[PDB]
């Protein structure tokens, strides 16, 4: 009975649509309206249910660590295989690099698994006495518990962001300096932002090429365009050696 | 760069 998931090619077509409505939100030039109405962009009921709410680059030596919102952790290790740990203390997913799950669980598991087990409890625990927590304000909705638990698909850095790709398609961009983040789902055609003062609004992309959005905003997405064509192709199509 | 999440 249990779903497969939706599979990373069908991510990676919405991906490419969300690309696409971010070309033409940017070039709608959304701060330059005669009146911005942002807040008649915003889709309450689009409202991201998961997000990465702390991460540790420990990519020298493991992989990157990170919490969702819901407090389970999972790891992204550098040999592209991903473990996580549901919020109830044992559950774990195991995907190896062709995206294989398999289920698992702390006191009963292949012994195999011993020593990414145990790096996942000490990224864990190092997160949990260090980190502050994004999204902390946000109060579940009842059942929010059923939408599939995603992993870390993919992830990279920046002088001035942190990008994190989820299984469920969503890419999230983290700016260091000032706080800011951004969760765009391809799949709602949406984007939340979490401004300086960590209020939280999720927006629907058609809409905000409607009815505009303030410049701070329109400056992330900008920015959110380069960082979607990134993941889509770490290299340029039209020359293979050129970084996109 | 940070090599965290902000901290607490």
């Amino acid at each position: 009975l249990g779903s497969p998931g939706i599979q990373g090619e069908v991510v990676d077509c919405h991906l490419s649509d969300m690309l696409q409505q971010l070309h033409s939100v940017n070039a709608s030039k959304p701060s330059e309206r005669g009146l911005v109405r942002q807040e008649e962009a915003e889709d309450p009921a689009c409202i991201p249910i998961f997000w990465v709410s702390k991460w540790v680059d420990y990519s020298d030596k493991y992989g990157l660590g990170y919490q969702l919102c819901d407090n389970s952790v999972g790891v992204l290790f550098n040999d592209s295989t991903r473990l996580i740990l549901y919020n109830d203390g044992d559950s774990l997913q195991y995907i190896e690099r062709d995206g294989t799950e398999s289920y698992l669980t702390v006191s009963s598991h292949p012994n195999s698994l011993m020593k990414k087990i145990t790096l996942l409890k000490y990224f864990r625990n190092y997160m949990s006495e260090h980190l502050l927590k994004a999204g902390a304000n946000i109060t579940p909705r009842e059942g929010d518990e059923l939408a599939r638990l995603p992993y870390l698909r993919t992830w990279f850095r920046t002088r001035s962001a942190i990008i994190l790709h989820l299984s469920n398609g969503s890419v999230q961009i983290n700016f260091f300096q000032d706080h800011t983040k951004l969760i765009l789902c391809p799949l709602m055609a949406a984007v939340t932002y979490i401004d300086e003062k960590r209020d939280f609004r999720t927006y629907r992309l058609s809409l905000l090429e409607e009815y505009g959005c303030c410049k701070e905003l329109a400056s992330r997405l900008r920015y959110a365009r380069t960082m979607v064509d990134k993941l889509l192709s770490s290299r340029s199509a039209s020359n293979r050696l050129k970084a996109s | 760069g940070p090599m965290t999440s902000t901290p607490k």
